[PDB]
C-alpha cells in the first residue's frame, strides 16, 4: 500500500536512448552493401540473438539490429569483427587512432561500424594528451605523422646477389639448433652444390614522394635559428651550456636557467657546433625572456597565491605605474632588453620608498622570476647587458605553407585563394560579381551561403529540400532491387546481359498500370482491392508506406508556387508525360507510318477538346504540329526556361499552349490500314519518373523562398541586371546557364551538379587562426606525386608515346579534347546513340567484368562499381563515332570508303552535304533524312562493342589516327589494376579508391596538356598538375570515390550530406569557436590520401 | 629478455643500453594498457595482478635481432590480424633472422639512432621503422619497407 | 541543488522495504531524491526534524507557534 | 510563471561544474574559477544557435561530441 | 540584417568584425528578457496595450497639481 504512493509520486524514468546521446543517434548510407537481400517473413534480430547479446559495446548491437534475414545478420557479424580486427593494429600508437578519424574513408563517408563513437573518443584523447601544445596542434600533427613514411618501391634483381643474401640466413639463424640428431660425429659434405628457391626482387626508396611537414608555431611566440628542426627552449638551452667550453664562466647563469616555447633551427648536437661563441650568448640572452611565460600565469589564476612570484609581479607592476606620473606588462619587459638609452633613463632616478637606482631593484625581480629561486646572481645578468640571425618573434597572421600557388602577402589574397582550390562555386560567385553592381546584390541571392545571416541563397534552400526527397525515394529502390534478386544470380547477369533488361521493364509496366487504378478508384470513394501477383503488392506497399507522395504536395503548396493547388492529391499520386525516345523507337521498325500521319492523329485531338470556343480548323492543325516540333526537342535534350513560365513544367498542354484531356485509348487509322492510338507513346517507367519530378520541385522551391515564387519577375530581374555591364552580350548568357543549371536542365556540358559543392564566404581571420589551411596545403601536394606518376607511366609504355604526342599536334589535339570531354554526345543530334547504348546493355558487356570477377570479391563492391566504368565507357566509344561521321562529312576519302560498310551510298551523302552547308547550327537533323543515317549509325555501334571487347583495334578501324588512342585505352588501364591487387588481394575500401583514381586520372591528364600546349607554354609536370586544379579541384575529386562506393538514388545522399557537414561546421569556426570538433568536421576532402598512396606508389613498381 | 650478454662483467655501456630498454618496455605497456582501457575490456584485476598480466601480454610480441653490434638490438612486433598474411610464418625465430638485413641497414644510415620502433600500416600494406626519444617522443628519422619483398 | 544527477535511479526502488517507517509526508519529501547521496543526505535531514520537535511537545502550546516562527517552515 | 521554468536551467549549470571544482579549490583560485563558466556559455550559446536555423528552414538536428552541451540544451 | 562576419579593416591593418562585441552568456539574456516582458504584460491587462497613450495620460495628469514639475518626476 504504501509503496504505491512513493512510486505514485516519483517522475517518469528517462527512455532508453535519451542517454547514449553522441555514441547511438542515416540508415540508408549504412546498408547500402545489403541492399538486395529480399526481407524475411516475421524476422526479429532481438529474439535470434538470445544469449549472445552479452559481447557487444552498446554501438556494435546497434550496427546489429538492422539485420532483416537470416543472411544479412550473418553477414553484419561478420563484418563487425574486421572491423575490430583493423583498429586492434592501430592501437599500438596512440596518435594512430587520432588520425583514423579523418583517414577511413568507410568512416567519414559511410558503411563503418559507427562514426560518432570514434569521433567523441579522438577528441577525448586529444584533449587528453595535451595536458603540440594545445588541443588543436594535437589533431594537426597526428595527421602529419602517419603520412611522411616514404614508401618503398619494387625492382627487379639478379637472382645470384638475392641467394648469397638468403644463404646467409638459416646459418646466423641454425646456431640455436641443438644438433641432437646427425651429431658432428656423423657429417660430411654433399657431393652436389645445393641452392635456395627464393625469388629475384628488390626494394628501393622512392625519390619524389615530397617532405611533408605542418607548421604549429606560427600562431605562438618563437624564436628563429639562422634566418628544418624542432625542439623546446628548455631542451635546447641545455646543449649550449655542455658544448659551451669556449664561454665566460655566463655558463653558470645558462645552467641556473636550464633547471628554471617552440624553437626552430633553419643532429641536435651538431647544429649548435657550427655556431660561433657570440651568436649562442644571444640564444641565452633572447631565452631570458622565460618571464612572458610566468607573467602570463599571474595575469591568469595559474599562480594563485604563491609567494615569490606573486609578490614580484605585483612590485613590477608598481614601478610601471611609477614611471608614467614622475617620467601592460609585456611591452615593458621587452623594453627593458630591447633598448639602451632607456636602461640609461632609470638609472638617474632612486626609487621612493628604499635605496638602490629604480633600474636596480627592477633586476632584482628578473632574476625571481626567470629562475625563480627567491632573491646570488645579479652580475651574470648585469654584464650580458652589454647583429646576430637569432630573434625572437611575436605571433603572425599568414603561415608558412609549402605549395607555390598559395602563398599571398597577405591574409585576404590567401583566404581568397585557399576556399578556390577547394570548391567549384567560388570561382563562379567571384565571376559574377564583375558584371557590375545590379549583379553583385543578385549573385548573393543564387550562390551564396552566408554565415551570418537568415536571408540565404536559392542554392542552399534547394539543397536542404532535395535531401528530403530522396530519404524516401531509396525505400522504394530498395524493393525493385529485391525484387529481382531471385531468379538472376550475380552468375547469370554476366552471361544474358541484354534480355536482364527486360526483366525491369516488364515489372516497371505492371507497377505502373496497378497505380493508374488505385488512383482513379481513391478519388472517387471506392475500393481498392490487390492484385494476384505476389510483386506487385509488395512493390505497391512500399510506395504507400514511402510517403513520399503526401510530402511533395504538402511542400510544393508551401510558399503558394504559383497554380499548384489545382492538383489533386492521393496516395497513389504519379505525373504523367510523353516520351520522344518511345516515338522515335516506334516509328523506326515501321516506315509506313510518316509524318504526316502524327500530326492528323494529334489534329483531331485537338479539334474535339476545344468545340466549345469555336476553334478553327488552322489552329488545330498548327497545334497538332507543334506538339510534333517541341516533342523531339525533349528526346534531344535541347530545351530549356522561358518556355515554362506561364505555369509549372509536367503539363503537356500547357506547354503546347504557350508556345503559341487527350482520350489516351481512341484508335485512329493511317493511310496504309494500321490502327494506332496515342497510349504507345506513354512514359512508363516509375524511377525515371521520380527522379525527374523530384529534381525540378526542389529547384522550384528552393527559388520561392529566396523571393521569385513566379518566374515572370525571375526573368525581368535577370534583363535588366545584364543591361550594367560593359558587355551585355556575356552577363546574359552567364545568368541564363546559371538558372538552367538550377532549374535541372541539360546544358551541354559534363560537369557535376550545382548543388554538389558550397560556396562558403566568411571571415578571414577566424578561419586562418584555426588551422585549416596548413592540412589543405599538404593534400595540395600529393597531386604532384600522382600526376608525376602518370606522366612517368605515359613515358615508360610504347603506347604512351604517340597518345601523349598526338595531344599536343594542333592538328589532332582539339578533336580528342572534344572525344575526352564529350561535348558532341551529350546534347545535339548525336545523343540518340549515347541513348541506345546507355540503356540497351549491361555489366557484362565489358567484357573486363567476365576477366576479374574472382579476383575481386564477387560481391556488392563489384557490381556497385562496374556501372561506374559502363557509363565512362559509353561516352567515349559514342564521341568516337560522332568524329568519325564528321570527319566523313567534311571530305576525308578514307573515312567515306568505311563508313559506307554499314550502308551509306551517294544519295544520302549529297543530301547531308547539301544540309549542312545551308545550316550549320542544326541542333537536329530534318525530317527528310532523319531516320536512315540514324539507323546507319546505329548498326556501327553495335560492331565495334564486339570486336573491341579485348581491348583491340579492328581491322577496318585503321584509318583513324585519333582512334588508335582510344580503342587501345582499356588494356592500357588492365596494366595497373593488376599490379594493385598484387599489393593487397582484398579489394576493401583503400582499394576502391585506388582503383576509381587508376582509372579517371590519366583522361585529366590528357584533356590538361591538351589544353596547356594550345596557349603557347612549355609543358611540364608542375604546369600540368596546377592546370589541372583549376577543372577538378580537391572538393570533386571526392566525387569520384562516391561515385564508384554507391550508385543511383544512393549517391545523393552521400553526395549532399557531406557538404553540410562541411558548412554548418566552417559556420561555427567564423563565428569564434574552434573547438577541435569543428576542425575534424570541416576537412571531409581528406579521406582520399590513403587511397592515393596506394595508387600513386603502385605505378612506379616493375613486372 | 633484454638481451644483455654480459652477466659477469659489466661496462657502463651495458648500463646504458639496459636502463634505455627498461623505459621502451615501460612505454610499450603503458600503450598496450591505454588501447585495452579504451575498448572497455581491462580484466578484474589490481596491483601486481594486473602488472603481471601486463607483461606477459608484452612478453609473446618480443624479439631480439642478433646483427650490427654487441647485445644486438630490440624490437617489439605490432599486432596484425593474422601473422601468415604479412610476416608470412608464425614463428619468431624466422622473424629475427629475416629483420637482420632491415635493422643492419637502418642503423648505418642513422648512427646516432639509440632504439628502433615497429609499425604496420595496413591501408598501403607496408612496414615502417623510426627512431624513438625518451619520454615517449618520436625522433625525425624515418624508413618503409614493403611487406612482399619481406615475406 | 549543485548534486549531479544519476543514470536510472529511481527512489521507490530504492527504499524497498524501508518504506513502513514514515507518516506519509516525510514519503513526500523523500521521493525527490535524484541520485543516492541525496537520499542519503535527505534521510539524515529527517532526523533532526524530529529531533527538533520532540522536544518542543513537552507544552502544547509550543507547537501552536511553531508554526509562525519556525524559518524553515514559513 | 517565468521563474517557474528558469530555475530549471540554472540547476542545470551549476550540476554541470560541480566535478572538477570541489568546494575546496573553488577557495583557492578564485579568478580561473570564473572562466570555466564563460567557456560553458559561448559554448551552449553557439550550439543554440544552429538549432534554431535548422528548425526554422526544415532540416534535422543533430547533437554535439561534448557530454555536457547535450545535457544542457535537453 | 547584420552581416556579423563581413571583415573590415582598420588604419593600421587589424581586422575587425561586429561578431567580436555580441552578448554571450545565457542566464543574464534569460532574466534579462522574462523581467521587462512580465512588466509589458502586466501593463497591457490595466488598459495600456501601447505605450504612446500610456505617456500622454500622465503628461495630462501632471498639468493639475500646484507643482506640475515634481509630479511629472
Amino acid at each position: 500500500n504504501p509503496s504505491a504512493l512513493v512510486q505514485a509520486m516519483q517522475k517518469p524514468v528517462a527512455s532508453v536512448t535519451d542517454s547514449f546521446k553522441a555514441t547511438l543517434s542515416a540508415k540508408a548510407l549504412r546498408g547500402v552493401e545489403y541492399a538486395s537481400i529480399p526481407t524475411e517473413a516475421g524476422f526479429e534480430p532481438s529474439k535470434a540473438l538470445g544469449d549472445s547479446v552479452s559481447q557487444y559495446t552498446a554501438d556494435e548491437l546497434e550496427f546489429l539490429s538492422d539485420a532483416r534475414s537470416s543472411a544479412e545478420l550473418a553477414q553484419r557479424r561478420s563484418q563487425v569483427q574486421d572491423t575490430r580486427n583493423n583498429y586492434d593494429a592501430m592501437g599500438q600508437n596512440m596518435l594512430t587512432t587520432v588520425a583514423a578519424s579523418m583517414l577511413d574513408v568507410d568512416m567519414v563517408i559511410g558503411g563503418g561500424v559507427g562514426a560518432l563513437s570514434k569521433v567523441s573518443r579522438a577528441t577525448r584523447l586529444a584533449v587528453g594528451l595535451s595536458a603540440t601544445i594545445t588541443p588543436l596542434d594535437v589533431v594537426g600533427t597526428s595527421v602529419g605523422i602517419a603520412m611522411s613514411a616514404i614508401p618503398g618501391i619494387r625492382k627487379v634483381a639478379k637472382a645470384e646477389q638475392v641467394q648469397q643474401g638468403a644463404v646467409r640466413g638459416g646459418v646466423n639463424a641454425a646456431e640455436d639448433a641443438a644438433g641432437t640428431v646427425v651429431p658432428p660425429k656423423d657429417v660430411t659434405v654433399p657431393p652436389v652444390r645445393e641452392v635456395p628457391e627464393v625469388q629475384p626482387i628488390k626494394t628501393v626508396a622512392d625519390e619524389d614522394y615530397p617532405k611533408i611537414d605542418i607548421d604549429t608555431y606560427s600562431n605562438k611566440e618563437h624564436i628563429e635559428v639562422g634566418r628544418s628542426l624542432k625542439t623546446t627552449v628548455q631542451n635546447a638551452v641545455l646543449a649550449v651550456t655542455a658544448l659551451g667550453d669556449d664561454l665566460p664562466e655566463v655558463r653558470a647563469l645558462g645552467r641556473a636557467l636550464g633547471a628554471s616555447r617552440a624553437e626552430i633551427f633553419n643532429t641536435l648536437s651538431d647544429h649548435v657546433r657550427g655556431m660561433s661563441t657570440y651568436e649562442k650568448t644571444i640564444l641565452l640572452h633572447e631565452a631570458a625572456h622565460a618571464k612572458t611565460g610566468r607573467s602570463i600565469r599571474a595575469v591568469e589564476s595559474g599562480a594563485v597565491s604563491d609567494g615569490v612570484v606573486y609578490e614580484a609581479v605585483q612590485r613590477i607592476k608598481e614601478i610601471q605605474w611609477y614611471v608614467k606620473a614622475n617620467v601592460d606588462t609585456h611591452e615593458f619587459i621587452s623594453q627593458l632588453f630591447n633598448s639602451e638609452h632607456f636602461r640609461d633613463a632609470l638609472r638617474s632616478v632612486k626609487m621612493p620608498g628604499s635605496d638602490g637606482t629604480l633600474l636596480s631593484n627592477l633586476m632584482k625581480r628578473v632574476v625571481t622570476l626567470f629562475t625563480g629561486k627567491a632573491p646570488n646572481a645579479f652580475d651574470a645578468t648585469l654584464q650580458a647587458f652589454d647583429p646576430a640571425d637569432v630573434f625572437l618573434n611575436a605571433p603572425k597572421a599568414t603561415p608558412d605553407l609549402q605549395s607555390k600557388v598559395l602563398q599571398a602577402p597577405n591574409v585576404i589574397e590567401m583566404n581568397n585563394k585557399v576556399m578556390g582550390a577547394l570548391n567549384r562555386n567560388f570561382s563562379l560567385y567571384e565571376r559574377l560579381k564583375s558584371f557590375g553592381y545590379k549583379a553583385s546584390t543578385l549573385a548573393d541571392q543564387l550562390v551564396v551561403d552566408a554565415t551570418g545571416t537568415e536571408a540565404n541563397s536559392a542554392a542552399h534552400h534547394a539543397r536542404a529540400a532535395h535531401l528530403a526527397s530522396n530519404v524516401s525515394i531509396v525505400q522504394v529502390d530498395d524493393a525493385f532491387r529485391q525484387a529481382l534478386s531471385a531468379d538472376w544470380p550475380l552468375v547469370q547477369r554476366l552471361r544474358h546481359p541484354v534480355l536482364y533488361r527486360e526483366a525491369q521493364r516488364d515489372l516497371s509496366q505492371k507497377v505502373y498500370q496497378q497505380l493508374a487504378e488505385n488512383h482513379d478508384r481513391f478519388l472517387k470513394g471506392q475500393s481498392i482491392q490487390p492484385s494476384n501477383d505476389p510483386r506487385v503488392n509488395s512493390m505497391v506497399d512500399a510506395f504507400v508506406n514511402s510517403n513520399w507522395a503526401k510530402d511533395e504536395l504538402a511542400r510544393v503548396k508551401g510558399a503558394g508556387i504559383n497554380g499548384a493547388d489545382a492538383v489533386r492529391e492521393s496516395p497513389y499520386y504519379l505525373p504523367r508525360q510523353h516520351s520522344g525516345n518511345k516515338l522515335n523507337d516506334f516509328m523506326r521498325n515501321n516506315r509506313q507510318v510518316t509524318k504526316d500521319d502524327i500530326v492528323g492523329m494529334y489534329t483531331e485531338q485537338f479539334s474535339r477538346m476545344f468545340q466549345q470556343n469555336g476553334i478553327t480548323p488552322e489552329t488545330a492543325r498548327k497545334l497538332g504540329a507543334k506538339m510534333f516540333d517541341n516533342m523531339q526537342d525533349q528526346a534531344a535534350h535541347v530545351q530549356g526556361y522561358r518556355q515554362s513560365i506561364a505555369g509549372m513544367s509536367y503539363d503537356d498542354i500547357e506547354n503546347t499552349l504557350e508556345a503559341l484531356e487527350f482520350d489516351m485509348t481512341a484508335q485512329y487509322t493511317t493511310k496504309s490500314g494500321d490502327m494506332i492510338s496515342p497510349s504507345m507513346f506513354v512514359n512508363n517507367d516509375v524511377m525515371g519518373l521520380m527522379e525527374g519530378y523530384s529534381r525540378r520541385m526542389s529547384g522550384r522551391v528552393g527559388l520561392a523562398k529566396a523571393g521569385f515564387p513566379d518566374l515572370r519577375d525571375a526573368v525581368k530581374a535577370i534583363d535588366e541586371a545584364a543591361a550594367e555591364a560593359q558587355d551585355p552580350a556575356a552577363a546574359l548568357h552567364a545568368f541564363d546557364n546559371t538558372m538552367n543549371q538550377i532549374l535541372g536542365y541539360p546544358t551541354g556540358e559534363d560537369v557535376p551538379d550545382i548543388l554538389r559543392s558550397a560556396s562558403i564566404i566568411g571571415g578571414a581571420l577566424n578561419l586562418a587562426n584555426s588551422g585549416i589551411y596548413q592540412l589543405a596545403d599538404m593534400s595540395l601536394m600529393l597531386q604532384q606525386f600522382g600526376i608525376t606518376k602518370t606522366l612517368k607511366a605515359f613515358g615508360s609504355t610504347a603506347f604512351g608515346r604517340n597518345a601523349m604526342d598526338v595531344a599536343k599536334s594542333a592538328e589532332f589535339g582539339s578533336r580528342l579534347q572534344d572525344v575526352i570531354e564529350a561535348r558532341h554526345v551529350l546534347s545535339g543530334k548525336y545523343r540518340s546513340v549515347l541513348t541506345h547504348l546507355e540503356d540497351n546493355r549491361d555489366i557484362g558487356s565489358l567484357g573486363v567484368a567476365h576477366r576479374y570477377v574472382q579476383q575481386m570479391g564477387q560481391g556488392t563492391r563489384f557490381v556497385n562499381g562496374m556501372e561506374f566504368i559502363r557509363r565512362g565507357q559509353a561516352k567515349l566509344v559514342s564521341g568516337l563515332i560522332a568524329d568519325t561521321v564528321d570527319d566523313a562529312i567534311a571530305g576525308n576519302a578514307s573515312a567515306v570508303t568505311a563508313m559506307e560498310r554499314f550502308g551509306l551510298n551517294q544519295q544520302l551523302l549529297d543530301e547531308l552535304r547539301k544540309a549542312t552547308a545551308a545550316n550549320p547550327d542544326m541542333r537536329k537533323w530534318p525530317d527528310s533524312v532523319r531516320m536512315d543515317i540514324e539507323a546507319v549509325t546505329h548498326n556501327m555501334a553495335d560492331s565495334i562493342v564486339l570486336e573491341n571487347r579485348l581491348g583491340e583495334i579492328p581491322a577496318w578501324m585503321q584509318f583513324s589516327s585519333v582512334g588508335k588512342v582510344i580503342l587501345p585505352y582499356m588494356t592500357f588501364v588492365a596494366g595497373a589494376w593488376n599490379k594493385i591487387l598484387r599489393r593487397t588481394a582484398k579489394l576493401d575500401g583503400a582499394t576502391g579508391v585506388a582503383i576509381a583514381l587508376a582509372y579517371q586520372m590519366p583522361l585529366v591528364t590528357l584533356s590538361s596538356a591538351t589544353s596547356i600546349a594550345i596557349s603557347g607554354k612549355p609543358v611540364t609536370p608542375e604546369s600540368v598538375a596546377q592546370r589541372a586544379l583549376v577543372q577538378v579541384p580537391m572538393m570533386s575529386w571526392a566525387g569520384f570515390a562516391v561515385d564508384f562506393w554507391a550508385n543511383g538514388a544512393s549517391n545523393n545522399l552521400a553526395a549532399l550530406a557531406l557538404v553540410d557537414r562541411m558548412h554548418a561546421a566552417m559556420s561555427s569556426i567564423a563565428s569564434g569557436e574552434t573547438n577541435p570538433e569543428s576542425l575534424i568536421k570541416a576537412v571531409p576532402f581528406l579521406s582520399i590520401l590513403p587511397g592515393m598512396r596506394l595508387m600513386g606508389a603502385s605505378l612506379a613498381d616493375d613486372d | 629478455m633484454l638481451g644483455i650478454q654480459s652477466w659477469v662483467f659489466t661496462s657502463d655501456a651495458d648500463e646504458k643500453a639496459a636502463q634505455a630498454r627498461v623505459s621502451q618496455v615501460n612505454s610499450a605497456m603503458n600503450n598496450e594498457y591505454v588501447y585495452n582501457q579504451q575498448r572497455g575490456s581491462l580484466p578484474a584485476l589490481v596491483g601486481d595482478d594486473l602488472k603481471s598480466w601486463l607483461m606477459g601480454k608484452v612478453a609473446s610480441r618480443t624479439v631480439r635481432v642478433k646483427d650490427g653490434t654487441d647485445n644486438g638490438a630490440l624490437l617489439v612486433l605490432p599486432e596484425v590480424g593474422d601473422k601468415q598474411k604479412v610476416f608470412g610464418s608464425t614463428d619468431n625465430g624466422i622473424i629475427e633472422s629475416a629483420l637482420t638485413e632491415s635493422v643492419t641497414n637502418f642503423k648505418k644510415q642513422y648512427p646516432q639512432a639509440t632504439t628502433v620502433q615497429m609499425d604496420y600500416d595496413p591501408l598501403t600494406q607496408e612496414l615502417i621503422f623510426q627512431g624513438v626519444n625518451a619520454e615517449n617522443q618520436l625522433g625525425t628519422t624515418r624508413a618503409s619497407i614493403p611487406a612482399a619483398d619481406f615475406r
